[PDB]
RNA sequence: AGGAGUGGAGCCUGCGGCUUAAUUUGACUCAACACGGGAAACCUCACCCGGCCCGGACACGGACAGGAUUGACAGAUUGAUA
RNA sequence: AGCGUGUGCCUACCCUACGCCGGCAGGCGCGGGUAACCCGUUGAACCCCAUUCGUGAUGGGGAUCGGGGAUUGCAAUUAUUC
């Protein structure tokens, strides 16, 4: 459900799936998402928003939750970070030839 | 003679409040009354069984063909 | 599509203008000829008056019920 | 008065009582192990769960 | 003093590892230990129809969900134990402490 | 959505006090988990929330079963100004 | 020339017993039915038909008085009433002559209608 | 080559037909018919017959605190203490 | 014997030994088990051995059907199930 609220929420700033440690004291969920400055947003704003709304779910101790939003070494070969890449050149409105080639291209350049 | 009331047929009977075990002849016609009084009454169960079919939540779709 | 049988009259609120004229009668000098009853229960005080009913008294806020 | 009526028929069993917590479907729900999730659901979320296929 | 950890995890090698990395500790610091007791796995078993509907041939998904569990007993005091027990732990992984 | 003003207040301070608000899509729960105290219906907290996401002074979210809501800017000025706080003091998500 | 029973007992002496003594007379559904309790419920509209049945006017069969309850028993509290027991289409009218203690109400109005065949 | 059979019989069960206020429906050779994880008393429920509710966000206009609107025990009436 | 399941977020509903009462379904006091810890050494059936029956729609077969009795549930009648 972490990974589903993730994916509907930080889906144009480029996810690639979540990391959960459950640590003593400390539930440490790391995203590991593209564009490290989209997703923690105005000065870590939107990242506290992702904190303060999961714990809500989730009834976690009251700031016994920290998430982390680091990056994805070469973001090439992940298939759902390729797969956002696409549909949001697809919505943007590119010819679907261009943009699935442009994918493959990218992904056979990145090492795949 | 002390076989108890569990063991019988006709247990705490209706016209008379009676545990009895009926035999043949009274059987039939107690069985008679049982179901005249359905059909007097007009309650589902004497409907069924004055139409011949069958009572006890059957599915007659498939089964019961004469 | 069409029903024959016709539909129901929905409730309209009967507004009285100024109902607190009516709870009171104001006197000459500076007191009061309260006609309603006021509600003698825990919920509600000195504030809710009780309504004047053609064969019972009854309380509108905490439904409190006195009968002649 | 309809407060009373609105919501007076019990819902303590019976798949009308419970649903999916993915699908929010009264079907094809899997309670084993507390699941609670619907059989087409669980199908789609079955990995992300820890859930296997091997024989 | 006799402390029981009961180590349980989906994933074999990495709690494998860690029971050893937990039996290192306990011979590091030279305290008695009884060995990495294999309690039975739990293959968890959900048998769904693959189909959305009805309308293929009857197949079913097997989905399993294996849940390995050891136990390490030690004459150990508390403090080691609460040390040992911080010291490289993986996500696989999941770790009780009893004391007594 | 006729409610209780006691009731709206109660939702906009708990959105004000953080920067953020979750509620379940469960219309019958007659108590929000969050605010238990003040006896706010679960279907007060969606159509109040709803109310400012459809005049876009709220960001919406939903996963599975449960709404988020995220407030925004000129939502902030709203509520400060609709609660009458003061405007040195910033709801729990500008605080590092 | 005889009178109806109910299985030992005579009419006036089944509408002179508590619900207490009138449970172990009838059969063991009814029985539990009555054991599981007196309606706290909206499923009190058990004691408002009781409350209903009784506005019995001066001689004559009484008024129909209509339920949608087919899950009540005839006690003999009831018999000689007027009853509209609902199917979906109709509130059959059934006067409850005393042979109906024990049954449901609903046992009297078919919710099916009977089947013929054509072709 | 054979073994157990099924097709016969009684019942459980699904499908057509018939019936019905309604008997909700999808699926019709293998690849529809104990299949929709569909063993439905209520819920499920889509069907049909009754009766409440707004859970009609929001923008614009008249109303309107000299009170817009809310809820409400008897009695009637209802199936109902809607 | 071997797979197994077992007290639930919301979720209300867990597996059960043990002692009395009941012919029985069951009811009652009373503990264990969130489990290789308790049910449980899972004393399962078919099988095995020893009586009765004897080619008879028979002690085969258990449909329909009458009466009664218990449980779950808000409610079982168009019979929930026993």
């Amino acid at each position: 459900e972490l990974n589903e609220f993730l994916t509907r929420e930080l889906a144009e700033d480029g996810y690639s799936g979540v990391e959960v440690r459950v640590t003593p004291t400390r539930t440490e969920i790391i995203i590991l998402a593209t564009r490290t400055q989209n997703v923690l947003g105005e000065k870590g704003r939107r990242i506290r928003e992702l904190t303060a709304v999961v714990q809500k779910r989730f009834g976690f101790p009251e700031g016994s939750v920290e998430l982390y939003a680091e990056k994805v070494a070469t973001r090439g070969l992940c298939a759902i970070a390729q797969a956002e890449s696409l549909r949001y050149k697809l919505l943007g409105g590119l010819a679907v030839r261009r943009a699935c080639y442009g994918v493959l291209r990218f992904i056979m350049e990145s090492g795949a | 003679y002390k076989i108890p009331d569990w063991f019988l047929n006709r247990q705490k009977d209706v016209k008379d409040g009676k545990y009895s075990q009926v035999l043949a002849n009274g059987l039939d016609n107690k069985l008679r009354e049982d179901l005249e009084r359905l059909k007097k009454i007009r309650a589902h169960r004497g409907l069924r069984h004055f139409w011949g079919l069958r009572v006890r939540g059957q599915h007659t779709k498939t089964t019961g063909r004469r | 599509k069409s029903y024959t049988t016709p539909k129901k009259n929905k409730h309209k609120r009967k507004k009285v203008k100024l109902a607190v004229l009516k709870y009171y009668k104001v006197d000459e000098n500076g007191k009061i000829s309260r006609l309603r009853r006021e509600c003698p229960s825990d919920e509600c005080g000195a504030g809710v008056f009780m309504a004047s009913h053609f064969d019972r008294h009854y309380c509108g806020k905490c439904c409190l019920t006195y009968c002649f | 008065g309809h407060q009373q009526l609105y919501w007076s028929h019990p819902r303590k069993f019976g798949q009308g009582s419970r649903s999916c917590r993915v699908c929010s479907n009264r079907h094809g729900l899997i309670r084993k192990y507390g699941l609670n999730m619907c059989r087409q659901c669980f199908r789609q979320y079955a990995k992300d769960i820890g859930f296997i296929k091997l024989d | 003093h006799r402390i029981r950890i009961t180590l349980t995890s989906r994933n074999v090698k990495s709690l494998e590892k860690v029971c050893a990395d937990l039996i290192r500790g306990a011979k590091e610091k030279n305290l008695k230990v009884k060995g990495p007791v294999r309690m039975p796995t739990k293959t968890l078993r959900i048998t769904t129809r693959k189909t959305p509907c009805g309308e293929g041939s009857k197949t079913w998904d097997r989905f399993q969900m294996r849940i390995h569990k050891r136990l390490i007993d030690l004459h150990s005091p508390s403090e080691i134990v609460k040390q040992i027990t911080s010291i490289s732990i993986e996500p696989g992984v999941e770790v009780e402490v009893t004391i007594a | 959505m006729l409610m209780p003003k006691k009731n709206r207040i109660a939702i906009y301070e708990l959105l004000f006090k953080e920067g953020v608000m979750v509620a379940k899509k469960d219309v019958h729960m007659p108590k929000h988990p969050e605010l238990a105290d003040k006896n706010v219906p679960n279907l007060h907290v969606m159509k109040a929330m709803q109310s400012l996401k459809s005049r876009g002074y709220v960001k919406e979210q939903f996963a599975w079963r449960h709404f988020y809501w995220y407030l925004t800017n000129e939502g902030i000025q709203y509520l400060r100004d609709y609660l009458h706080l003061p405007p040195e003091i910033v709801p729990a998500t500008l605080r590092r | 020339f005889r009178k109806f029973t109910y299985r030992g007992v005579d009419l006036d002496q089944l509408l002179d017993m508590s619900y207490e003594q009138l449970m172990q007379l009838y059969s063991a559904r009814q029985r539990r039915r009555l054991s599981r309790g007196l309606r706290r419920k909206q499923h009190s509209l058990l004691k408002r038909l009781r409350k209903a049945k009784k506005e019995a006017p001066p001689m004559e069969k009484p008024e129909v008085v209509k339920t949608h309850l087919r899950d009540m028993i005839i006690l003999p509290e009831m018999v000689g009433s007027m009853v509209g027991v609902y199917n979906g289409k109709t509130f059959n009218q059934v006067e409850i002559k005393p042979e109906m203690i024990g049954h449901y109400l609903g046992e009297f109005s078919i919710t099916y209608k009977p089947v013929k065949h054509g072709r």
